[PDB]
């Protein structure tokens, strides 16, 4: 099989500046017919891949001319001239000179933007969930930048790690931020043994955590 | 323009079988080559099978990892492609796309190969105890995926659904929506959750506590 090699990640790219994505192929893709059969696909978050560039340097219909591509039979470069929020996603290179058809691993474009503090919201368990015997406490830490962030749960002032599960979104196509949910999963039995529930977000945008709480 | 739309995915036991298909519109189907490409976090994009045209005696090609297991076929009169997948293993779990080399992709259909059982989600409203943030907790389901929308898709901006987390062979996820304060509860906000594998469609109105 032809191996298409591309790095997993790009150094974050400031909005409005240049991104460059490399690919190489273990076999020349330059055909006797003049064409280099190298293709680029973009997979935006939650989307299917779509064709970006074909035959090395040709833009697919609708693709913005901020996109361009160059290369030999074996080494290739995708350039986006002035990156926009919408361009985030995973960029895949592919050949079309034989079977099997193979793809590169994908290179994720990260956008760099201004630091943004998270907006924190905490939610007590629904009456419905409590009827079912469950008590999950949810905390959303929304639209922050950069990606790195910490959440701490407290029950009646004491730190709780047991039953905490965290999930991070991919970078937002619109504002280039990230969001994270932290869910504290309790049984109704344990939830009703305490009163005050707190989630605290620590992010580089302040030395003080953003603290949200409720009393049961 | 061209539309490629897969169906037939779901859950099956290791050793079992599945048959998926896609229908293509907006081009003359019989004139295009047809392939299936699967996507898993472990292997990325993986081409698995391709079928050529009636003039090629419907010639077929397979990835070495699935030869003998998978059978690709097409019904030009119905504009439909099929993949028959036998003796499935856990590693055959993935999103399967119809890929018309090299220009078109479908939206994928999810195939899970697992001995765990299908379980529908329980859906619970997240209400607070200038903008207001609401949510839906979708708990205790198997397999992936679920889809969450808000007001049947009307609320699209200010929404994000977080990746599902697996515990004890059940998934949980949440979705958050942020709207202006005046609008809710005055106007209704409802999360709509679908879990194709159990044929569950649920709507949960978010009401003030
Ligand atoms: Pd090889």
């Amino acid at each position: 099989d032809i191996v298409m090699t591309q790095a997993a990640f790009s150094n974050p790219v400031t909005l409005g500046t240049s991104a460059s994505i490399s690919c190489r192929s273990s076999k020349s893709l330059l055909h006797s017919d003049g064409i280099t059969y190298l293709y680029w696909y973009l997979q935006k978050p939650g989307q299917s891949p779509h064709l970006l560039i074909y035959h090395l340097s040709n833009l697919a219909s609708g693709v913005p001319d901020r996109f361009s591509s160059s290369g030999s039979g074996t080494d290739f470069t995708l350039r986006i001239s002035r990156v926009e929020a919408e361009d985030v996603g995973i960029y895949y290179c592919a050949h079309n000179v034989e079977l099997p058809r193979t793809f590169g691993g994908g290179t994720k474009l990260e956008i760099k933007r201004a630091d943004a503090a998270p907006t924190v919201s905490i939610f007590p368990p629904s009456s419905e969930q409590l009827t079912s015997g469950g008590a999950s406490v949810v905390c959303f830490l929304n639209n922050f930048y950069p990606k790195d962030i910490n959440v701490k749960w407290k029950i009646d002032g004491s730190e709780r790690q047991n039953g905490v599960l965290n999930s991070w979104t991919d970078q937002d196509s619109k504002d280039s931020t990230y969001s994270m949910s932290s869910t504290l999963t309790l049984t109704k039995d344990e939830y009703e043994r305490h009163n005050s529930y707190t989630c605290e977000a620590t992010h580089k945008t302040s030395t003080s955590p953003i603290v949200k709480s409720f009393n049961r | 323009e061209v539309k490629v739309e897969e169906s037939g995915g779901g859950l099956v036991q290791p050793g079992g079988s599945m048959k998926i298909s896609c229908v293509v519109s907006g081009l003359t189907f019989s004139n295009y080559w047809m392939s299936w490409v699967r996507q898993s976090p472990e292997k990325g994009l993986e081409w698995v099978a391709e079928i050529r045209l009636k003039s090629d005696n419907y010639a077929t090609y397979y990835a070495e990892s699935v030869k003998g297991k998978f059978t690709i076929s097409r019904d030009d009169s119905k504009s439909r492609l099929y993949l028959q997948m036998n003796n499935l293993r856990t590693e055959d779990t993935g999103i399967y796309y119809c890929f018309l080399p090299m220009d078109y992709w479908g939206q994928g259909t999810s195939v899970t190969v697992s001995s765990a059982k299908t379980t529908p989600p329980s859906v619970y409203p997240l209400a607070p105890g200038s903008m207001v943030t609401l949510g839906c907790l979708v708990k205790g389901y198997f397999p992936e995926p679920v889809t969450v929308t808000w007001n049947s898709g009307s609320l699209s901006s200010g929404v994000h659904t977080f990746p599902a987390v697996l515990q004890s062979d059940l998934y949980t996820l949440s979705s958050s929506v942020t709207v202006p304060s005046s609008t809710w509860p005055s106007e209704t906000v409802t999360c709509n959750v679908a879990h194709p594998a159990s044929s569950t469609k649920v709507d949960k109105k978010i009401v003030p506590r």
